[PDB]
């Protein structure tokens, strides 16, 4: 929900009035880079399997007892490490969608909120996604500002588990 | 609420999919067009008190029950809260067109409006009639070809004719 | 204070966050907009006296009785037309202002809030003023993206008197 | 509240007097440099919980009375309120760099925070120590040549250490 | 609505009481009141038409250029002159109202809320209907009591309109 | 909200005409039986608190099955609210009276009791008793003959019975 | 503190409004009646030491056991007695403030706020002090509009005790 | 909060006692003229938006600080304001006049004014000539002959130069 | 409603807790002491005929005028004399509940609850049901714990009524 | 609202009748077996995050649709709304078990929560399936034999079985 | 801060209200409990060395990557294990405390308010001190009343765990 | 806020020790006079009415300025706010009683109630007469040997006084 040009309206409508050329600088800062957010995403997209799959296996190998111990948080069978795929999955999916509309509403309202409570309900821990999250911005092979933008749209999430 | 952009990723993620080549080019084209959307907010924007007082003009006019004593826009401050009504409906109208998508108008402006005028005793049937005047003033000066780069804005000006006939229709 | 800057900032310190990406898009359109938006604060800098007085006169031969109607809020004399250009050049000049910060702000902050009950306590027409607002618009000789913003800025307070 | 744009029209409008050349010519070096700046931003909002998170443990790890039984860091709370804090500085000056201005951290931030530790007893000088160490992580994370197009920030990282320094400085 | 009697209700009300003897008192002075004021009513009534006629001839005289103008919010033309001549008459009558209640409620319902943004919505200017009230009190020709409250209504709009 | 003037006002600009010669007549005549308004307004006023105790006392003398254990008016909670809304119900009436007008009582106290009294699961029909006995309680009080100036209160105190019954329909 | 000037001057300013004839109009109706309160006040005055002694005697013959029964509440001795006299000529003078000013003010600051939970703490019934209030009614003496006005301060108390 | 008979009621509650003939009189003395006090509240009122722009008017033209920029007048918010606290106090002293007592000009306009000022930066002793001037200006409507009943006004004129200077020493 | 189990959940429910060791020794306390509390609730029922007539009794003999006085607040009739009963019959049996569920509730909700306004509006003295109230302290015969509580709910009836 | 003893009471007042002995002497026997009634309260809220994490772990892996995209639990949003849920119930359990009544589960927990769910678009036929698995697990904890004085719970336990029993169907 | 005693001052105060029979069960309940939670101190207290030292191993033993991965946030060096050691010993005498007071408030006010940002900020997983709580239940060695009051408050911190 | 249990584990905490075995034994023997405790809350709490009323009327007879014409307790709203004011101290005095400890009545009834009394002109010091007054009856209501099993209350008694005493001495 959460974009450039929904902030611009939603700030305007709180203050009662019509867009400026203020809220339409916003536009133009945001079409400027969109083409280079939609640019990312594209990339991201193509490059999810090998990406999700790779982040979770970077996990498992900086923290190996989670492909050891015994238990549903876990991913010692083949249940566990299609849940942790799946999960990368979600992370990098939605990540596309905040450079799709250049913001981190997607994020916000899809990944982030709740997503403490459903971490310690499951005994999940936040540092597994973290390094996930490191090895895609590690991986990904943007340049430019693709890979800034993606990059702080990973950091974004890196902060909230941290 | 939503923009252009959000509307794809909202029906992408109910579906739990990223957005493909052709969605991304699809928006990509639009943003490419983003100067001509910002002139359509700017030139509505910058006329809307002449755009607002033509239509309550126009349409009181043809109307003259609703301003003769007794009628719905009879006194000053059901004058004043008509304009105010077709100024607002106006200004949601930019908002949509400035976000490239109807939510912002449907959610805080249309929705339950017409319930809400057959409260108050106000002719929904005559706030659209007002509403089409906005509209053909709005079209007529986001397309006056002096002092801005002449191109083709007729993709852009069947879209805000899509926002008002929705307003339109909303209350008629 | 209303800046594409500062709105952005207040909209995250609102919502209690760091600035993300779409604040940063904020940012870079305004920065693409400023350098032509400030040098066209330096025309209408330069040509302020030329168009005051212009503008002042073009009230006059619209609105002869102004100086003509034996009353305080009226030119009639030498003090009410003082007054009157003095009014003008308060409405250019904050106008430039709000060039140079991209916003709106310095019209609401130094021009708008209070004006109609300045205008109405001391009798003063708001046709008066759009009329001169409008010589501003046909007669500062501004081109592309300057005089686009320019006559945004004209047409902001042109709205709040109509 | 107000951003380097701003200001100098705050203080014009006290003179009544248009911008002179000079001022004009010099907010268009600040807006020339701004993907500095806007990388500035990026950089420390980026590393927001890392640069926290190294400043309370550096802080109490070079004074153990702030959270030995009874220090004022002590217990969860009071250990969560001071990362809290370090937080919220630190977020007030990403404020300052992106406005390009101070107004913002002075008057939302550090206005009256003095006071406010006074009378909680909270040792201003330790929460000093925390904001310089908030600055010297920020600026090894802007001045990192990695991953940018290299250039010279030196004149924008002096101006993002005078916030720290500013704030450090509200709390002693 | 706002009348000596609602007044004291509405007062009563908001408290959550009886009426006492301090209502009845106000009732007096509305009741001891009410027949000069009727028979102001009746007066205004019976002069309308030369009142509010000569009200626009008065403002005509004084800002000419309201008969010469060609503009929709101008009396240059049998249409604006119309609109013209019927303002005044709604001024006029609902100042009657207001005598028959005996308050300005009616003069605040349906004709004061809102007028200020008529009047700047269609660039109608308040002392056009200031002059043609200061007409309406030189020549209602009452006197006593009744001249004294129709007074200090025509007043009460004119410190609206300033 | 509005009285016997203001309601003809109100009907006079409905149709933008000023008030006939007779109409004024109609309305000088209210005033000049200004004084036994007062007297009714005044004497049930300052009989309230019996008026209602006999009412509320007479109703459930006559309904048991209200007071008893289980019902309705039972324990001291209830009891005093059945007080306080034949209070509330006589208080709006004296306003009424005083208006020369019942959209006092109508817009403030009546509308929407029954649909409320309905949520309770309080009888309505039970409260329209209860009314009818503030009704005869306050009729006697008014056309009292001793203490005051002798002569004819007729009318008014079949405006008055107006007011009560209609207060007593609204509640069921 | 509650007057038909005091109640016009705070619905005014609660409004932020200008006294209007609708509140004059309160101040003629107070003036109009305010000779009959004062002769009221007069005469009661006059009459206090009378009129309290004989209200606190009807209460001791109404209710005797408050002369019998030997407790801190009663006026079985001379220390009760006084107290009850005292009390009485509270009351009394109360209400000559409240025909001074023409309203309840003087009773619900002076008297009625609070009265309950003195009452009910000092063992005291209300019934002893509306029996006191009736015999000043039927024996103060006033006749005309001074009496109805007199009563209607005194049936004001007997309602508050009720 | 208080006018001029409860002012002397309060007064003789402290003492227990009631009041005396000469205060009877007294009292009775002020609605004997209370036609000249509702004439003064009806006058000043009727002219008070002419009254004020005409001291506001004066004041910057004798004090053109004020005005110029950055002065405590400066801006349309500014001059706004400046126009409400002369409109404000003259309302006030209005009521006061109405009442026969200063109370309500000292509990809700005079107390803290001094000093609300001073924390502004408003200069006290230019609102004192303004209310000065508020002054001049009503006293020679009030002592208007025209359309009036002639008669001795001049112990009112006073009172209500005294609410006046009482105004402007509590600003200064 | 108000209990030791129902305060306890109350308490836990206003703070979305779930019921920690704190309120479990809250039941433990109501546990102990209900023993106690259900004696004295099951002695004043068998005995509730004898010790209510017993009150109303000593009532009507601390205060003979209630017998004696015509009126309808007063039992000289029969009438008045069972509408008596009536009452302290109630105060008894709700005064029972209360120690049924160990606490205050019941009194407050069925007796306590707009006693005042009750008492008031039918002229009924707080002071007899607090002799009533007094004979069944002095009456019950309870002796221990379940004479402490009753007492206490007995006293906090007292308490109310003055 | 109620406890075992207070709802005995309510029964008893609306009859005005005291507590039989029979109906003490019941009340007598709950509170001997007071010391279960404990133990299942605090056994339950001692094993709270487990049980309501398996009640939703197992309702998920019988009803995969709800956390697929798309579906009602999908998001970290709406899969912890649905986690709360649970516990919320199971926490309102818990003090019906506590007052041996469910009019704290019915009057708070319950009351419209169907309706609720249908204007949410949550399957209430999924919540009532994840109050079973609230109920089979926290039996299965308060009949633990071990770590406890053994004795009868299975009248406790029935009671207990109702209290899910009643809120499963309510849901539904 | 929470014990049953001040929630019982709580609840009457946010009511207004005196202390009843019902605060005074909870006290006794209260006083019931306390000769056992006294005693679950004294051990606590007595073993809390061997408790702390064998919880943290325990931790150890489940999770050995804790003593292995370098890190600050982990137990590698000795400074870790040091740090580690000192979270177990605030646990467990925060929970002694707990039983002292007979309520939660210890825990929550100097533990676990806060302590989940902690947590998130320093990277410490609640799986490792949820561990090491099991190890104390299962090691304290109390009984009877004593040993369920202390694991309630136990099991009170592995709820606020996850 | 605090009760003696608390107390001394804040005590503690600061210290980051566990209770020593003596700390234990003290608030034991405080656990084995809970009876004498309760007692004297119960006594207190079952005669607020008198004590309050006792303490006002011979206060007043003591200080009789108080309550004549003009006094601080003259009038009944005065008179009641007198009332009132012992009867919030004497409740906030047996909270302190029951939890053995003054935190709740410095915290909620003592912190700025001196500055309150001086804002008013209320007299502290007759204030601090009434709550002696309150300790008075109070002390005397607790040590009454009738209708209680006979022992030795006196360092509950003396902690009873310090706490009135505490109060007193916060308003004078
Ligand atoms: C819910 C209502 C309720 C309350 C409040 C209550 C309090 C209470 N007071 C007690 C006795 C006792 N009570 C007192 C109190 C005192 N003896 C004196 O002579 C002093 C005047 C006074 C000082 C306060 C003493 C000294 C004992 C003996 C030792 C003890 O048990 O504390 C006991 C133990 C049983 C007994 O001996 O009676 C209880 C439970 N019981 C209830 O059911
Ligand atoms: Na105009």
């Amino acid at each position: 929900k959460k974009t450039p040009l929904t902030e611009a309206i939603s700030a305007a409508d709180s203050q009662g009035r019509y867009l400026s050329s203020t809220e339409i600088q916003v536009a133009f800062g945001r079409f400027r880079q969109a083409p280079a957010s939609l640019q990312a995403a594209k990339s991201l997209s193509a490059n999810a399997s090998r990406l999700t799959e790779g982040a979770a296996q970077a996990v498992y190998n900086k923290f190996p007892y989670t492909t050891q111990q015994q238990g549903p948080n876990f991913a010692y069978d083949q249940r566990g490490k299609a849940k942790c795929v799946r999960d990368v999955g979600y992370y990098l999916r939605i990540i596309t969608y905040a450079l799709v509309v250049g913001g981190t509403g997607p994020l916000d309202d899809y990944l982030i909120s709740g997503l403490a409570e459903i971490n310690k309900t499951f005994d999940l821990s936040p540092s597994w996604y973290i390094e996930a999250l490191k090895y895609i911005k590690a991986n990904h092979g943007l340049s430019g500002d693709p890979a800034v933008e993606a990059n702080s749209y990973i950091d974004y999430v890196i902060n909230t588990l941290s | 609420m939503l923009d252009a952009f959000a509307k794809v990723v909202a029906q992408a993620d109910t579906r739990g999919e990223y957005l493909t080549d052709a969605q991304l080019d699809a928006l990509s084209e639009l943003v490419k067009e983003g100067n001509k959307r910002a002139d359509a907010v700017n030139r509505i924007t910058s006329n809307a008190s002449a755009i607002v007082a033509a239509a309550v003009r126009d349409l009181w006019a043809e109307q003259p029950q609703l301003i003769a004593p007794g009628g719905n826009a009879y006194t000053s401050r059901r004058a004043a809260a008509c304009i105010r009504d077709l100024d607002i409906i106006l200004r949601y109208v930019t908002y949509a067109i400035f976000a490239g998508d109807s939510s912002v108008l449907d959610d805080r402006a249309l929705n339950g409006l017409r319930e809400t005028y057959l409260a108050l005793g106000t002719p929904g049937a005559s706030v659209a009639v007002g509403i089409q005047k906005l509209k053909d003033a709005s079209l007529k000066i986001v397309n006056d070809p002096n002092g801005i780069t002449r191109g083709d804005c007729s993709a852009l000006a069947a879209e805000i004719a899509s926002y008002f006939d929705r307003a339109a229709a909303a209350v008629a």
